[PDB]
């Protein structure tokens, strides 16, 4: 009987391809296959995901070229990834992470082929500039439900699964399909790579910002500072006096003096200080 | 530590058997056996009695060589005024104590 | 048998020759056609690929069981430069290595009618490398019946060791198209 602690370690490559494909495919419930591997009874390793040329209808999608897929499989065996199918994924742009009826049927087929297949869902609409809305799934056996058996033995505390979503519950979560825990593992190369991605070049690292633009920038910032000081003086002219405590934040829903003052003073700190430092450092380092 | 490491495997939680520390004091004699002698706590037998299963109150309690003696309920524990067996080691120390015996 | 066959073909300026009727390039075309047909009549899945040997020893078609593309591409060729060999053989060996069908036995055949300007010591070392890499070679020589026949005999003996019959030599004297020899050759007679 399957275990609760089952994990799916998805390669960063796989995640990026999934998300890019789905974001391209919005709103179409675009679909793709992935090659991974079943290392053991507690883990599934997902390596790569490649899409499907099919472009069906604005409510549904369909497999077009089994020949396409078989050829991709053979060739990737030749070079690329000698993995072989472990599941499939499709975007649900703005629905959560639940499986429609057709989704469940496709799965049923996948499991019939390989009892431990996996389905995957991604929400490029919802996946934020930060956390990413994704999940994995495997069906629930109606035979087990009728017999009273249970999906997985939870020989762990890895069954919290971060508060299964109400939407997934509604659409059928844990009554026909159950979530699984995703993870990201890096063999240090992609890891330090990821680190490199944002890192910028010493070109700029030493490139002092032009100084005429900087002088004008300071001029503008000091002007807006003067005005913010005026309105701040007016605001403090009463502040607690005349007791806006009941007014609280609702004293005015606009134009807080202090917050703007601190924001702009901080930014002009940054600008002026670092530019002066770069000036000093260059003057002295190029000799 | 191992017990606390059960998140990822329940079967490990049994390890607290190791940490189980018998909260007892045994008076052992040279014959390497329990002598039928009693211990006394100069304290209320109400603050350190077994939990209720689901004289107003004296300040004395008595016990036998197999003696459930809690840490706080160990310092006050004492051997009665006189007995065949006397604590060769200070009883407030706790643990297993050897008992020097009188004539017989 | 499952066979992945690489074939190298010389196109040196000597292949401008015409000692073989109608001309050397057309004799090579005939040889490739007959060999491709023989391989096709062999296990169809058997795969084929092509290399031209010149100043830069270029490659024409990677592995494929087809022969139409083989012959078509081979048609668009003219003799130029001088055979560089060595590099050609190494490229062909790498080709056989990067073959999709690993089960297929690895077989190289080289049309090498020309004078070979090679060091026999390095020929022998390459023979060692290739035999240890488990690939069998068959040479089809025409023209220089004296300049390089001894060198190729030594190379083939090296490849064979004491029992490596998979290595084969076929040197043809001046005469008609290079068809009758190939058809009645051991390399295809065994087939």
């Amino acid at each position: 009987a399957v275990d609760t602690a089952e994990q799916v370690y998805i390669s960063s490559l796989a995640l990026l391809k999934m998300l890019k494909h789905g974001r391209a495919g919005v709103p179409m419930e675009v679909m793709g296959l992935m090659l991974g591997e079943f290392v053991d009874d507690y883990t599934v390793r997902v390596i790569d995901v490649f899409a499907m040329p099919q472009s069906g209808t604005g409510v549904s999608v369909e497999a077009v070229d089994p020949v396409f897929q078989a050829k991709m499989l053979d060739m990737l065996k030749q070079t690329g990834r000698p993995e072989m199918v472990v599941g499939w994924y499709h975007s649900h742009p703005g629905f959560g992470c639940w499986l429609s009826g057709v989704d469940i049927n496709t799965q049923q087929s996948f499991e019939a082929l390989s009892e431990r297949a996996v389905a995957v869902v991604v929400d490029p609409i919802q996946s934020v500039k930060g956390k990413v809305v994704i999940d994995a799934f495997r069906l629930i056996n109606a035979n087990m439900m009728v017999l009273g058996h249970e999906p997985r033995q939870t020989t762990s505390n890895l069954g919290h699964l971060n508060k299964p979503s109400i939407q997934a519950l509604i659409h059928g979560l844990n009554r026909h399909y159950y979530s699984i825990t995703i993870n990201y593992r890096k063999n240090e190369l992609e890891q330090k790579m990821l680190l490199n991605l944002h890192k910028k070049s010493w070109m700029e690292g030493l490139t002092l910002q032009d100084y005429s633009e900087h002088c004008k920038h300071n001029e503008s910032v000091v002007k807006e500072m003067l005005e913010l000081a005026k309105n701040y003086n007016k605001a403090v002219e009463e502040e607690d006096k005349m007791t806006p405590e009941q007014l609280a934040i609702k004293n005015v829903g606009k134009q807080d003096p202090k917050r703007h003052l601190e924001e702009h003073v901080d930014v002009l700190m940054t600008s002026n200080i670092v530019q002066c430092l770069a000036a000093m450092l260059d003057t002295v380092v190029f000799k | 530590l191992v017990f606390t490491q059960f998140w990822f495997w329940f079967p490990l939680s049994h390890f607290l058997s190791l940490a189980y520390t018998p909260t007892c004091v045994i008076g052992l004699n040279k014959d390497l056996k329990m002598p039928k002698v009693q211990y006394k706590s100069n304290c209320k037998p109400s603050t350190f009695a077994y939990p209720a299963p689901l004289e107003p109150e004296p300040n004395f309690q008595l016990l036998d060589n197999p003696a459930r003696v809690m840490p706080a309920q160990l310092k006050v524990l004492t051997m009665p005024e006189t007995c065949r067996y006397q604590p060769f080691k200070p009883l407030s120390i706790g643990g297993i104590i050897i008992l020097k015996d009188t004539s017989e | 048998v499952l066979e992945s066959t690489m074939v190298c073909v010389d196109n040196s300026e000597y292949m401008r020759n015409g000692d073989f009727l109608p001309t050397r390039l057309q004799a090579q075309q005939d040889a490739v056609n007959i060999v491709c047909h023989s391989k096709t009549r062999s296990n169809p899945e058997n795969n084929v690929g092509l290399i031209t040997l010149a100043n830069d020893c270029e490659v024409l078609t990677t592995l494929t069981p087809d022969t139409g593309r083989i012959l078509s591409k081979l048609h668009t060729v003219q003799p130029k430069g001088k055979i560089t060999f060595c590099t050609g053989i190494r490229v062909a060996h790498l080709a056989l290595k990067h073959r999709q069908g690993k089960n297929h036995k690895m077989r190289i055949i080289a049309f090498v009618g020309s004078p070979v300007e090679d060091n026999e010591k390095d020929l022998v070392k390459l023979a060692k490398r290739l035999k240890k890499e488990k690939v069998n070679v068959d040479i089809i020589n025409f023209g220089e019946e004296e300049v390089n026949t001894e060198k190729l005999t030594a190379f083939v003996n090296t490849l064979n060791g004491k029992d490596g019959t998979g290595s084969h030599l076929v040197t043809v004297p001046p005469g008609p198209s290079l068809a009758d020899a190939l058809i009645s050759s051991p390399i295809l007679a065994g087939e």
